């Protein structure tokens, strides 16, 4: 057990494996309320499932951190919380729907 | 107090400069008759909130177009 | 002709915010004249407030009216909070500007401008 | 550099350092204020042949942006994840 | 690569704790600070005796402007207006006409020294070394107007400072 | 009569120029060269020019940097609170006449639109030595004053 | 070649792939995606997508753009929507930068991005001050750089360089006063553009 994450305000996590299993599982549940063909669901389930499989396949925290490449394991937990928060916001936003409106003809033309 | 409330309403209006006392009547319209502006009416109401010491919201204030209607509103 | 609104969805809604702003300005002038120790009368200050409102009386676009109210409230906040100094308040009155000529003959005598 | 030996000893002891080795005033160690003239080199485009500007024209090799999508499979990141920094071996801790 | 500025654990043995107690009660580190300022009291100060002594400058120094001549006395400036075009502050105003002998010369050459940012672009741009920033920096005035240089003032500066200006150009022109 | 008035003028002039306490308006980069004038190499204190004086104890205002429109009222207010005799030193192109920002919508084209200026120090920035030359020029201006001689002849 | 900036195809390919990735996930909002020849990725979006797109890029595990480097506007009068709003983001996780662009006119509010990045607070105030773009639901929208009571938005292309008013101290009223601007020397306009095309690669079709 490390004594500090080295980042001010980021407390050390006593049980990182259990915390990540809970978070990644929560994410796959929220993603189930998104349409099956939405790219956000397919892509997020893919990366979430890869991380969850890494967590189960590696009991040593320092070796798990190397596998995930997300910095400290406490950083990886925080990113999982961010993804879970994002997944819930996407359900209300529904960004997989068609483009709301095309721009005017020369909107993105440069130089004029 | 209906007389008491009404007498004060007229007292303020005469104090207001842009109204001729002789033209003034308890049934005159601020616009159609007295020939006042929208912002003139708003100033009058603000004087009403001062004499009677309570707040008159804009939704209600836009209906008070004659001295009599002010009496009716203050009754409540 | 279908646009995003700012605050008001029509002129009646916008005209309410104008009246609320006018009342706020009307009641603030007496404290402004005292706090800034201005030499103008309270009537002058209110006469100036009314003049500022009246030059915008011809607007019929609720979005434009909304921005005028938005800007008018910023100006009020600057005044009530004494972020403005005395110079900023008195800039509305153009005391050092001499009266420009308005009729054709006067403008003709002094220069070339229309 | 003009301090007496006693004063030199006194200020060295008070500061705890050998101040005379690293005086903050400059004496003769600074470069002369008159120097021999330079003879500066020339750049790589200073050639009499095989030097056409159209083969070394950086500005004209600029291109408009590549439009990858216009409103007219594995997940990816904008780049590989950053590598962990290594602790200094010169002096890991102050 | 990184290092920790402030990540150390105090030793909690009795000797170390008593060392920190002595520092707290006997103000040892504060006394150690008094030693530093005491040692500076007995150092020679860095002050120079201005205006009898001057800070060192180099030939590249950008000071007061001047208009230069050829050895014959003819003006170098031929009113090309490159200096006026490059001036980041628009501090230069030039007018020109054919001289009575047909030479291409200026009739106006003004530098607003209160617009000028003393950047040296004018003397880089000049193709004939006509306008230069000379070595003088001691030309403060009592009025704003005195800092609005016309051509007569700038030619007078060139005649006043040419001895030093030429020598400085001689020292640096091989870097240009 | 003449001799006493002249000698007394010399005395008060010498005291005032030998004890010039500046209020520095460090508006922008020119303020850095002012710090260098206080730094050991030039040591403005050795001339009797204390490093930083309070505005109500000040005899000279040094405007060291760009004066914006937003700042102009505050600068005038400080000048008016200064006790007399008071002098103003304008430092650098910005304060002298707007400088690089002369054509900006937000910049006063010279602090002499706001306060009377005694000395103009050119440069962008003037070197610390150039500013010191200017301060000494102000000292010489004070040495030329004849307040008591003019008072005697009223 | 000593004088030519080298290309970096690996970064160009990575950024292009991520640009398509973002466009696939938020088709509701993404209008255009492009990568420049010096490898900068730009996402052009409908203005309704400001909050969803910025939130996604901040929070998504394959983006993690946790830092808002800059937020600014550009005035282009020839466009119906003259103001281009530019967000420059930085991802420390993937050591990458992305640029998100949307548009608005003089009367259309843009949603404030303060909920996503607290850094946006003052940047949006600056945009309002300098360009007059109104941000909706800002905690405190007001001028930040200009003088109190200053009229107009100076960074608009049609606002004159020296402005409309200037200040001086007036002795009669004993205060600083504002008056119409008169310049002792008018700013001298220069016409510098060469009449010969410089860059064929950017020639516009006639
Ligand atoms: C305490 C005072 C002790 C008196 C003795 C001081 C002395 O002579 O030392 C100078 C002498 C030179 O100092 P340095 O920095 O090593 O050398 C620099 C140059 O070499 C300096 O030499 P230089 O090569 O640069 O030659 C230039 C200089 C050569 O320098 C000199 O001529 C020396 C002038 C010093 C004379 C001081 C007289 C002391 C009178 C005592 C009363 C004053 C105190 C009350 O010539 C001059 O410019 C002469 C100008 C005269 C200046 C005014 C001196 C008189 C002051 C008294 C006024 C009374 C009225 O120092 C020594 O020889 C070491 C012993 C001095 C005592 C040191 C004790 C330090 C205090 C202990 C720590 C406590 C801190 C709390
Ligand atoms: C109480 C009585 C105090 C008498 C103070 C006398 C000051 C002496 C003095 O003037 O210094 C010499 C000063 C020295 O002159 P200075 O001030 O010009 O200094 C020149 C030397 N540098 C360049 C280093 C500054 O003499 C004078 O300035 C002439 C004016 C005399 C002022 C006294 C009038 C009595
Ligand atoms: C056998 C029986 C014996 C019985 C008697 C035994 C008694 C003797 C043994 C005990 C020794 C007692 C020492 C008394 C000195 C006072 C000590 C003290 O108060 O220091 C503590 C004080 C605060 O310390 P701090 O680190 O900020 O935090 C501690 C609390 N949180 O820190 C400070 O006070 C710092 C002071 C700040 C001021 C700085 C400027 C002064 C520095 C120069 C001082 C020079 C010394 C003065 C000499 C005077 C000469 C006349
Ligand atoms: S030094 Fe720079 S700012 Fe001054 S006149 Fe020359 S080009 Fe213009
Ligand atoms: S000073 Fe030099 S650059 Fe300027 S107009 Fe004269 S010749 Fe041309
Ligand atoms: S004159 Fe030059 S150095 Fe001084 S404030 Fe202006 S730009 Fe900065």
């Amino acid at each position: 057990l490390k004594k500090t994450t080295g980042l001010v305000g980021l407390a050390v996590c006593e049980t990182p494996h259990e915390r990540l299993k809970i978070l990644y599982t929560k994410i796959l549940d929220v993603l189930g309320h998104i349409p099956k063909n939405a790219a956000y669901r397919k892509y997020t389930e893919q990366i979430t499932n890869e991380k969850l499989s890494m967590v189960k396949a590696e009991p040593d925290v320092k070796k798990l951190e190397e596998r995930l490449q997300g910095g400290q394991i406490e950083e990886v937990i925080l990113q999982a919380e961010n993804e879970l928060s994002l997944a819930r916001k996407m359900i209300q936003w529904k960004p997989w729907e068609p483009l709301v409106e095309e721009p005017p003809a020369s909107q993105w033309k440069w130089p004029i | 107090t209906l007389e008491g409330i009404k007498d004060r309403v007229l007292y303020v209006l005469k104090l207001y400069d842009k109204i001729d006392p002789e033209k003034l009547s308890v049934n005159s319209h601020f616009m159609k008759d007295l020939g006042l502006d929208s912002l003139d009416q708003v100033e009058i109401i603000m004087a009403m909130e001062d004499e009677f010491g309570f707040e008159i919201p804009d939704i209600d204030a836009e209906k008070l177009m004659c001295p009599q209607e002010i009496v009716d509103y203050i009754a409540d | 002709t279908s646009v995003k609104p700012i605050f008001s969805r029509d002129m009646n809604e916008a005209k309410r915010r104008v009246r609320e702003l006018y009342r706020a300005w009307y009641r603030e002038v007496p404290n402004t004249v005292h706090l800034f120790q201005l030499d103008i009368s309270v009537k002058q200050g209110r006469d100036k407030v009314r003049e500022m409102f009246k030059k915008n009386a011809h607007i019929t676009d609720p979005r434009v009216v909304d921005l005028l109210v938005i800007k008018g409230k910023m100006e009020l906040e600057e005044t009530i909070k004494v972020w403005k100094q005395r110079t900023h308040v008195m800039r509305f009155f153009h005391e050092t500007e001499a009266p420009r000529p308005k009729d054709f003959l006067s403008k003709f005598y002094v220069g070339h401008d229309p | 550099a003009s301090a007496t030996r006693f004063i030199q000893w006194l200020r060295n002891w008070a500061s705890g350092r050998d101040l005379q080795a690293k005086l903050q005033l400059r004496y003769q160690e600074i470069s002369k204020r008159t120097q021999p003239p330079p003879k500066l080199p020339v750049g790589p485009s200073h050639k009499l042949s095989n030097n056409y500007y159209c083969t070394r024209d950086g500005r004209r090799e600029a291109m408009p942006p590549s439009i990858v999508m216009s409103s007219q499979k594995k997940a990816v990141s904008p780049a590989p994840p950053i590598k962990r920094w290594e602790l200094s071996q010169d002096e890991p801790y102050l | 690569t990184y290092k920790y500025v402030n990540l150390r654990e105090p030793s909690m043995d009795m000797k170390s704790v008593t060392d920190r107690a002595a520092q707290t009660l006997l103000w040892t580190e504060l006394i150690r600070g008094l030693g530093m300022t005491l040692s500076y009291l007995f150092r020679e100060p860095a002050t120079i005796n201005y205006p009898f002594e001057k800070g060192p400058l180099s030939p590249r120094f950008r000071g007061e402007h001047a208009l230069r001549r050829y050895p014959s006395g003819e003006e170098r400036c031929i009113a090309c207006k490159l200096c006026e075009a490059v001036c980041p502050a628009q501090a230069i105003t030039i007018e020109a006409e054919p001289r009575a002998d047909g030479s291409r010369r200026t009739t106006r050459y003004d530098i607003d020294m209160t617009k000028c940012i003393y950047c040296g672009f004018c003397q880089e741009a000049c193709p004939v070394d006509a306008i230069v920033e000379g070595p003088n920096f001691e030309f403060s005035t009592e009025t704003h107007e005195e800092l609005l240089y016309n051509k007569e003032k700038l030619l007078n500066n060139g005649d006043k400072w040419e001895a030093e200006i030429a020598a400085n150009i001689q020292a640096d022109y091989l870097y240009r | 009569g003449e001799y006493v008035v002249a000698k007394l003028d010399d005395l008060i002039n010498w005291a005032r120029r030998s004890s010039l306490w500046p209020m520095t308006f460090g508006l922008a980069c020119c303020a850095v060269e002012m710090m260098h004038m206080a730094a050991p190499r030039y040591d403005m204190d050795r001339f009797g020019v204390v490093f930083r004086a309070s505005p109500r104890q000040s005899d000279v205002m040094i405007v060291a940097g760009t004066l914006t429109n937003k700042m102009a009222p505050a600068l005038r207010k400080v000048y008016d609170q200064m006790p007399e005799p008071r002098y103003v030193v304008s430092m650098g192109s910005c304060a002298n006449g707007g400088g690089y920002y002369h054509y900006s919508y937000s910049v006063v084209r010279g602090c002499d639109r706001i306060v009377p200026v005694d000395i103009y120090v050119p440069g962008c920035p003037p070197t610390a030595e150039a500013l010191l030359y200017g301060i000494l020029q102000l000292q010489k201006k004070i040495k030329r004053e004849k307040r008591l001689r003019i008072w005697y002849r009223r | 070649r000593p004088t030519v900036r080298p290309r970096n195809d690996v970064a160009h390919k990575q950024l292009s792939a991520f640009g398509e990735y973002v466009a696939e996930i938020l088709p509701k909002y993404v209008q255009q995606v492009q990568v420049s020849c010096f490898n900068e990725l730009e996402i052009c979006i409908h203005p309704d997508g400001v909050i969803p797109v910025l939130t996604f890029l901040r929070d998504h595990s394959n983006a993690q753009f946790k830092s808002l480097a800059d937020l600014t506007a550009v005035d282009i009068p020839t466009r119906q929507n003259r103001f281009e709003i530019v967000y420059n983001l930085l991802s420390l996780r993937f050591n990458s930068r992305i640029r998100v662009k949307t548009y608005t006119d003089e009367l259309t509010p843009i949603e404030s991005s303060v909920p996503v990045y607290k850094a946006a607070n003052w940047y949006e105030r600056e945009i309002w001050d300098m360009f007059g773009v109104f941000f909706a639901n800002h905690p405190d929208l007001r001028r930040i750089l200009t003088d109190y009571g200053f009229e107009g938005h100076p960074f608009r292309k049609d606002f004159p360089l020296s402005g409309y008013v200037e200040l001086r101290y007036d002795d009669e009223v004993k205060r600083v006063v504002a008056e119409p601007v008169e310049l002792a020397q008018e700013f001298r306009k220069f016409d510098l553009n060469s009449p010969w095309e410089a860059f064929p690669a950017y020639r516009q079709p006639p």
